[PDB]
């Protein structure tokens, strides 16, 4: 489902539209923005314990850098923690 | 003559220490005693099975407590889900910080894990109802709320041994520090005893 | 290893080090049993030499060493400290080891589900279940049963087509091992099986998963174990009618014959006689033979579901009637006479299909329903669209409380309900006609009879108003 | 399930 | 050549048969006994071992199949390694009889 | 191999008497138990049991022989000898390949037949022209049984 | 096997014991 919303990037490519599209969404959606990212995150965290592995890789730091780049609801406590489930995966 | 349910044991405990009933008491009865009174020291053996058996006859007195106990013994670790936590905290926060009813207070913030700094010296008169009214309220990760490191800090800081101590019966500190995990305070602490120098000594062997 | 190579002199110098150290580790746990890990607060000095040992093994490069321990700590069983490792090491370790032995391949299983691959869990599982390793048969159904449930859950990185495609391989030798198992065991157990069958028996049933042809032909066709081989017709989509009809008829004609023993050996403990000997009596009237062999249709129809071509209802419904009238399993003993609409209805045969088949019997005036034995196919028919009748009641009632408005597939009635009615009364009519002209006297049925009719007229009577009309208004309030 | 034995007039010529 | 095959507790050893075609690599007794001449033409002999709880599969290994599987151990083992090995086949089979075994698994 | 479970449950159910054998050369395996006779593909994962159970009296011996030429029709690639303590039986049998690699065995009936009389038949060998040589544990004879396609009116078709 | 091969012309007599 997320990933067809084309709401938080998973190729780098994308980063650069992505980011410009977060400007002028609804505020109702850039509250929601942390938990999306985590709830994200989790997601690939968990498909990972379970090629592939450089595929969920990839994408973790995708999350990372669209969550750099966004000023957002709590984006100290949840760009700690996208950056720490990424460091689990390698 | 056989150990009797929990319940019925309850039952049989509640007639002794309140042979009449107390005035202040909310909620009716069941089966001839408070239904708060049951919830509480079946809660308090362990069994929170018998204590739900209280709550399922009476239904309509207690409103919807019902649900919200139901899920207290369905969640793990004795917690709720943060929602319904705050619906039933917020609920007894509103009207009900100061009730007639001791027992009601004691069961929803033992549920709620609420209003640390009042510890229900109502019903929780002796060390190990207080020990275990707390255990029941530590959390884990701002206010109204308390952690295992602060209540064990909390404890011996401020209450050292002399306020422990001052019944001259020195198991009862060495419980207080042992189960909140502080084993060697425990130890260096019985093990100043010169009666219990063995006993120190070992139960340290035993953590080693 | 290569045997006839000369670096085993090398391994064997670090085995015979490695073992010894197996001796330090089991002394340590031996020295210190019972011992407490913390005293007044702190560790004592029997848990620091714990981790002081245990560090120093931890603290190894020593690659050989580190093998030779996953395998020790597999030995001894303690599942508690290798599935904690954490590192890749022991997994592409168990990754070689895992085709060899079913003790490894769990361990491997075990990290990948904890990993959320239960995909490739379930991949190991199905192969070991089909391999020649020594494998137990009821290994080979835990293995395949995980598996099963392995590849119905998502698996991330692989398509939902790949893991459909493992989840029925698995479900299919799973249903194909559990008729081998119910085999074996009864072979095993069957009084009437020499014992030097058993053994052979047991030498080919109790290890891979054979071919259902196999397992039919040369187990359950030839010990008459019918109920299985008609599991094994399913299991193996078998289009057959005749061949499914004719074991049908043998597992009644065994069941009732089995029952009509028991019932005898009963009712010889209760008149004083003796039982053959090596004959374990019945402390309990046992089940009148209708109701055993209905018994055994349930217990299949349950197992295979009833949308199996082994409950073709236009061939089965007609043979289980056929029985009850040709065995005298009707009101002289006590039974419900429509004991068999019944069965098949509680089974969850649909009530329009019930009634249409009935219609057929009826027609054709086949083997036993015939001249006035039609009576009862009548009083079949009476009860199967009587409960017909209920059905269309409530779910009238159903969807005016649940509103909206809707009925697909379930086959809604016709006039030909009513038509049926009309000739059944008919039938009824001649019936009696014929019975109060018999030689010897006037039959005894007459009332019965009457009764009937009334039933059928009343029924025609309900169908008639649904038919016309009140069928369209059953949601609207009166 | 009891096999089923085809007839002689197929198993014996002519 | 002989070895041991070890059933296990409770095997009772019914009856042996074989499986495959009668061998014979010759129409007359000289030349009849040749298993290597017959090592393509036919395949290895298999006996089926019945006991009171099953049937195993017994099979006749060729010369190939043993050269095959000694050099497979051979794999993780030094230059010499080989060459001690190829010797108990000279040793036993003859120079030729070997290499013709090692042209075949190759 | 493991023998079926099925098998098992007769064998266990065995009042008397039971015995096991192999038919090697078609991959087939059987059991008999009392007067019932159970052959079974042992290469099969499931196999199915072809069950024969006409016989009145306990089988004693059982043995898959070649025919003899000129009798039967080509389809037939063996006969079926089962001796109990009453009779020796003869059953046509179609040992025809399958893709899988496992010969499908189906059963004829023959009307051959011959009372055993006094000795008992453990003991039956079949020779290449459809020869079938009987012995046992009563005495050191060897009887033959003879059998041909036409009935005459001096002499039965099995004797 | 999940696939059935009914053969009756030469199976073994599960009512006899063996040769």
């Amino acid at each position: 489902i997320i990933e067809r919303l084309k709401l938080v990037p998973l190729n780098q490519e994308s980063v650069e539209e992505r980011v410009a599209a977060f400007r002028n969404f609804s505020d109702e959606i850039r509250h929601n923005l942390s938990e999306v990212l985590l709830a994200t995150m989790n997601i690939l965290f968990t498909q990972f314990k379970r090629d592939r592995d450089s595929q969920l890789r990839s994408q973790a730091r995708t999350l990372i850098t669209f969550a750099g780049m966004i000023p957002y609801r709590t984006s100290g406590d949840t760009n700690a923690r996208l950056v720490q489930m990424e460091v689990l995966m390698n | 003559g056989g150990v009797p349910g929990t319940y019925q044991l309850v039952r049989s405990f509640l007639n002794i220490k309140l042979p009449a009933p107390l005035p202040g008491l909310q909620d009716g009865e069941v089966e001839g005693h408070p239904v708060w009174a049951l919830i509480y020291y079946c809660m308090r053996c362990g069994d929170l099975l018998a204590a739900s058996q209280v709550v399922n006859r009476a239904q309509h007195q207690l409103g919807e407590f019902k649900t919200w106990f139901q899920e207290y013994m369905n969640s793990k670790d004795r917690r709720l889900s943060p929602a319904t936590e705050n619906k039933l905290r917020l609920h007894y926060r509103r009207a009900l910080r100061n009730n007639t009813d001791p027992y009601k207070r004691a069961v929803y913030c033992i549920i709620g894990r609420c209003d640390v700094t009042d510890n229900q010296s109502e019903v929780a008169d002796k060390t190990e109802d207080y020990l275990w009214l707390k255990l029941n309220q530590v959390c884990f990760d701002p206010q109204d709320r308390l952690t295992l490191s602060q209540f064990q800090k909390q404890l011996l800081e401020d209450y050292g041994e002399s306020h422990f101590t001052v019944n001259q019966q020195p198991f009862l500190y060495f419980q207080v520090l042992f189960l909140t995990a502080q084993f060697e305070a425990a130890v260096a602490f019985l093990f100043r005893m010169e009666r219990l120098r063995c006993h120190a000594v070992h139960v340290a062997l035993v953590l080693f | 290893k290569p045997a006839n190579d000369s670096r085993k002199k090398a391994f064997d110098e670090r085995k015979i080090c490695y073992n010894l150290i197996h001796q330090v580790l089991d002394k340590l746990e031996s020295d210190f049993a019972g011992e407490p890990e913390l005293v007044d607060g702190r560790p004592t000095l029997a848990a620091t030499k714990r981790m002081e040992a245990y560090n120093v093994v931890n603290d190894s490069s020593d690659e050989v060493f580190h093998f030779d321990m996953y395998e020790w700590y597999i030995e001894k069983g303690w599942t508690d400290r290798i599935l904690s490792i954490d590192s890749p090491h022991v997994i592409t370790y168990l990754q070689r080891l895992a085709e060899t032995d079913f003790r490894h391949a769990e361990l491997l299983c075990r990290f990948y589900t904890t990993r959320s691959r239960f995909f490739e869990a379930a991949q190991v599982q199905t192969n070991l279940a089909k391999s020649d390793l020594n494998i137990s048969l009821k290994d080979r159904i835990i293995l395949l049963s995980r598996a099963k449930g392995n590849a119905s859950v998502n698996t991330i990185g692989i398509s939902r087509q790949q893991q459909q495609q493992l989840n029925h391989e698995a479900s299919e030798l799973l249903e194909i091992a559990h008729i081998q198992d119910d085999l074996l065991e009864r072979l095993v157990a069957d009084p009437r099986i020499p014992e030097e069958r058993k053994a052979e028996i047991e030498e080919f049933l109790d290890g891979p998963i054979r071919t259902l042809t196999d397992l039919f032909n040369d187990y359950a066709d030839q010990a008459n174990y019918y109920d299985l081989c008609l599991l094994i017709f399913h299991a193996a989509d078998f289009h057959n009618p005749r061949t499914i009809m004719d074991t049908w008829n043998n597992l009644i004609n065994q069941s009732h014959f089995e029952a009509e023993q028991r019932r005898e050996y009963w009712e010889i403990v209760q008149a004083g006689g003796d039982l053959p000997a090596g004959v374990i009596a019945p402390i309990a009237e046992p089940p009148l033979p209708y109701v055993y062999v209905s018994q055994q249709i349930q217990l299949i129809a349950h197992r295979t579901s009833l949308d199996s071509l082994i409950f073709p209802v236009n061939s089965l419904l007609p043979v289980v009637c056929a029985y009850a009238i040709n065995n005298g399993q009707d009101a002289s003993i006590g039974a419900d006479p429509c004991w068999p609409i019944q069965l098949f209805l509680n089974l969850g045969v649909p009530h329009a299909l019930m009634v249409q088949v009935l219609e057929n019997v009826l027609d054709t005036q086949e083997a036993p329903f015939t001249g006035r034995r039609r009576k009862l196919v009548v009083q079949w028919i009476a009860m199967a669209v009587d409960m017909w009748v209920r059905e269309v009641e409530r779910r009238g009632a159903m969807a005016a409380a649940a509103a909206s408005g809707a009925s697909g597939s379930e086959a809604v009635m016709g006039s030909w309900v009513s038509e049926l009615l009309g000739r059944a009364d008919q039938v009824l009519t001649q019936i009696a006609g014929t019975g109060a002209t018999l030689r010897g006297g006037a039959a005894s049925d007459a009332e019965e009879i009457a009764s009937l009719r009334r039933t059928v007229k009343g029924l025609k009577r309900s169908v008639d108003m649904l038919l016309g009309g009140e069928m369209a208004r059953m949601s609207f309030f009166r | 399930r009891k096999a089923k034995l085809l007839p002689m007039e197929e198993a014996l010529l002519p | 050549q002989g070895t041991w095959i070890e059933l296990e507790n409770g095997n009772r050893t019914i009856e042996i048969g074989l499986t495959t075609a009668p061998f014979a690599a010759a129409k007359q007794p000289l030349g009849f006994g040749n298993e290597l001449a017959v090592q393509f033409d036919q395949v290895p002999g298999e006996f089926a071992v019945l006991t009171n709880t099953g049937v195993h599969i017994v099979r006749r290994r060729r010369l190939v199949d043993i050269f095959a599987k000694a050099l497979g151990n051979c794999v993780s083992a030094s230059d010499d390694a080989l060459e001690r090995e190829v010797r108990k086949f000279i040793n036993q089979y003859g120079r030729v009889e070997t290499i013709a075994a090692a042209l075949a698994v190759a | 191999h493991n023998i079926p479970d099925k098998v098992f449950e007769h064998l266990n159910a065995g009042e008397v008497f039971t015995k096991l054998g192999l038919f090697a050369e078609i991959g087939y395996a059987w059991a008999s138990i009392d007067s019932s006779l159970f052959l079974w593909d042992y290469t099969h994962p499931n196999p199915e049991l072809i069950g024969y159970e006409e016989a009145t009296h306990t089988i004693t011996a059982v043995a898959l022989v070649p025919p003899k030429p000129g009798v039967f029709v080509k389809t037939i690639t063996h006969v079926l000898v089962v001796a109990t303590t009453s009779e020796i039986i003869l059953l046509g049998v179609s040992a025809t390949p399958t893709p899988s690699g496992s010969k499908s065995l189906t059963l004829y009936s023959t009307r051959m037949s011959v009372h055993r009389g006094g000795s008992d038949v453990s003991f039956i060998v079949g020779t290449k022209d459809g020869r079938i040589f009987l012995g046992g544990e009563s005495d050191t004879d060897i009887h033959e049984i003879f059998y041909q396609q036409e009935e005459r009116w001096f002499s039965s078709r099995c004797g | 096997h999940k696939k059935l091969v009914i053969n009756k012309d030469m199976r073994t007599d599960l009512f006899s014991p063996p040769n």
